[PDB]
RNA sequence: AUUCUGGUGUCCUAGGCGUAGAGGAACCACACCAAUCCAUCCCGAACUUGGUGGUUAAACUCUACUGCGGUGACGAUACUGUAGGGGAGGUCCUGCGGAAAAAUAGCUCGACGCCAGGAU
RNA sequence: GGCCCUCGAGUGCAAAGGCAGAAGGGAGCUUGACUGCAAGACCCACCCGUCGAGCAGGGACGAAAGUCGGCCUUAGUGAU
């Protein structure tokens, strides 16, 4: 559970996700890595789920990354209430991810191997990922 | 009853009053800390009464 | 007149154009002012001993220090001043020169244990500062009828540069060096 | 605050209100290093067909 | 100290120069040769200068170059001569970033005196 | 009429630093002393006063290079005015019109006005 | 005490906007924290609020030009 350390503010709003991701684009430290499509509101719970299944298919070597950091809070009010009074405490921190956006980066295995795992992180996660190579 | 205004009057007309053009004490009512200046304020200011520009004793 | 002042201006002045090659006289390496500090931090609370250590300094030369004041201890009063602290001279011309040498001659004698001062310990840009566990060093002073016994140091200003001037000035001055 | 300046031709009040002393149009000019100025010019011949 | 002297300039200059109808009397000072001279409303031009590197006096002045009293008390009946030749009644006297002590004072004195109200 | 040095602006980082060199005939600055004018929360460091016997070293002024600082396109792209369209998945696409920021090419080591004094 | 970025400090009290030889820090002398007003604007349903060149008198400080009718600005308040 990536979870950030005392921020600014508590609280804050939704905004919304136009635009294509420009700067996340690039690959720094892996050769292959999981690239995003749509796009979406992911939880720290599914970036840590991505990664421990991404690991379990490194097994030999490779080095895994990751690109994505939550950040932004969401708040459900407390269950089952009436509307107004009020916002609620934060649940659960989530990273903001535009469309062609990096998520994973990986490093060290077979082309095989890293395919294989990064279907895995796929699969877990909520949006239309895609796989790319470039260093 | 920590910082008051306070009655500054004139030394310069004190009070008299016959022959039309009535003298009538001049007044300045401002504020003090009462317990920062405890001897009473003494300023030099402009009375309309006087003319020129008298001494503005302090009284209660 | 001093003897190092009489000897400086006169023999001292060409001597280290020989090392260091500068164009003009005013620029060869010297000293603008010697500062003796002595801050104490208790003197905040009585400062009787600290008046007579006033008196211990002007005694000797003339010129007397300033009562040092600390930037911020604690307290809201803004329109007047902080807590104060200790003392300090600003020496500078005759008088300068008189204390400076006078202390090699007079007051170093007195304090023990002295194989001399450090000669790797200035600034980097050519300033030297020397500590004294006491200020009793001096003639005048004796040890019975001082309030308390607490030390302090001098710093020497000068125009320098390298850490070879800084040293070799002190050399043509006169003091007694550690190694 | 005084975001913009006082300059010629205009008074400064108590609170940094900037009000023209003349008649004439308003010009923004630009102070030096990164801020701005007020002054007021009249206008010479203004004409209509 | 030249380096502190230019602030004490542009400190009154600043304040100084602010008002309009600034026919200002611009004083200078030196270690050696002492300048002065009159500028206008719009700061364009000078209207009335006088100084010791001038022709004039310097060859009747006795000092070397002319920082002095009695130079300054010279000069001050010199700027003030011009001004009158000119038809300058009032100026507004500069100090040009040296305090009103001794040569500037001196020079106040002999430039109030000549007929030279300002 | 032209060029310097000393004073005053318009113009404010195409105008600022660094590096390298150069200037004392003048002007300008550092070194001499301080009864007195006057001064130091101490000190002629500074302010001030009286003198000159040194110097272009520091500052200041002037000539160079782009090392930095600064300014900075064209083209594209984001974005958006207006007229439409696709998706239930939450934003996207089109015509018509405006158009960045960043990045880079490149541009810069001031310009220009008046007055005082010196030189052609 | 020296060096180096230089305004990231401070500005009685929350924040925002401001403030360099300064609006920040120190000293000398004082009381314009003054009477009589006021062309003209801003703000608005009304009630209310806000800025004010300038003139008149009588002063303050300065050599002078000038600056001063409270506070660096926006809260510290209630009609009849």
């Amino acid at each position: 559970m990536l979870s950030p350390k005392r921020t600014r503010f508590r609280k804050q709003h939704r905004g919304r996700m136009k635009g294509i991701s420009y700067r996340g684009n690039r690959i720094c430290f892996g050769r292959y890595a999981l690239q995003a499509l749509e796009p979406a509101w992911i939880t720290s719970r599914q970036i840590e789920a991505g990664r421990r299944a991404m690991t379990r298919n490194a097994r030999r070597g490779g080095k895994i990354w990751v690109r994505i950091f939550p950040d932004k809070p969401v708040t459900v009010r407390p269950a089952e209430t009436r509307m107004g009074s009020g916002k609620g405490s934060p649940e659960y921190w989530v990273a903001v991810v535009k469309p062609g956006r990096i998520l994973y980066e990986i490093s060290g295995v077979a082309e095989n191997i890293a395919r294989r795992a990064v279907a895995i992180a796929a699969s877990k996660m909520p949006i239309r990922t895609q796989f790319i190579i470039s260093g | 009853d920590v910082r008051v205004k306070v009655i500054l009057e004139c030394t310069g007309c004190v009070r008299k009053s016959v022959n039309k053009g009535s003298r009538g004490v001049s007044r300045y009512i401002t504020q003090k800390n009462r317990h920062n200046t405890p001897s009473r304020l003494e300023l030099r200011k402009f009375c309309p009464y006087c003319y020129k520009h008298t001494i503005h004793g302090e009284i209660k | 007149i001093n003897r190092l002042k009489t000897n400086y201006i006169e023999k001292m002045v060409p001597l280290l154009k020989e090392e260091f090659s500068y164009s003009n006289i005013l620029e060869v390496p010297k000293v603008v002012k010697i500062v003796v500090n002595c801050g104490i931090g208790d003197a905040s609370q009585n400062a009787k001993g600290l008046d007579a250590a006033i008196n211990e300094l002007a005694l000797i030369t003339g010129q007397r220090p300033v009562k040092t004041k600390a930037k911020t201890s604690i307290a809201g009063f803004k329109v007047r001043e902080g807590m104060t602290l200790g003392i300090a001279v600003t020496l500078r011309g005759n008088l300068m020169y008189s204390f400076l040498d006078r202390l090699i001659n007079l007051a170093l004698p007195r304090t023990r244990d002295f194989q001399g001062v450090n000669p790797n310990s200035f600034d980097g840009h050519g300033n030297y500062s020397v500590g004294f566990r006491e200020q009793s060093v001096f003639p005048e002073i004796k040890p019975e009828i001082v309030g308390k016994a607490r030390g302090m140091d001098v710093c020497i200003t000068t125009t320098a540069k390298t850490d070879k001037e800084a040293y070799k000035l002190l050399s043509l001055m006169g003091m007694p060096f550690r190694e | 605050g005084t975001k913009f300046h006082p300059g010629k031709n205009v008074g400064i009040g108590k609170d940094h209100t900037i009000f023209a002393l003349i008649d004439g149009l308003v010009k923004f000019e630009k102070y030096g290093p990164d801020k701005k100025k007020v002054s007021v010019y009249p206008r010479e011949i203004q004409p209509e067909n | 100290r030249r380096e502190d002297r230019t602030a004490r300039h542009v400190r009154i200059r600043k304040k100084v120069e602010g008002t309009p109808e600034r026919p200002r009397l611009c004083v200078f000072r030196s270690n050696k040769h002492l300048y002065v001279q009159v500028i206008d409303d719009t700061k364009m031009h000078t209207l009335a200068a006088a100084s010791t590197m001038q022709k004039a006096i310097s060859e009747n002045i006795d000092y070397s170059a002319g920082p002095t009293v009695e130079v300054a008390q010279k000069i001050g009946e010199m700027i003030a001569k011009s001004c009158l030749e000119k038809g300058i009644t009032k100026v507004a006297f500069d100090r040009g970033g040296y305090p009103y002590h001794g040569r500037v004072k001196a020079l106040a004195d002999a430039a109030r005196e000549h007929g030279l109200v300002f």
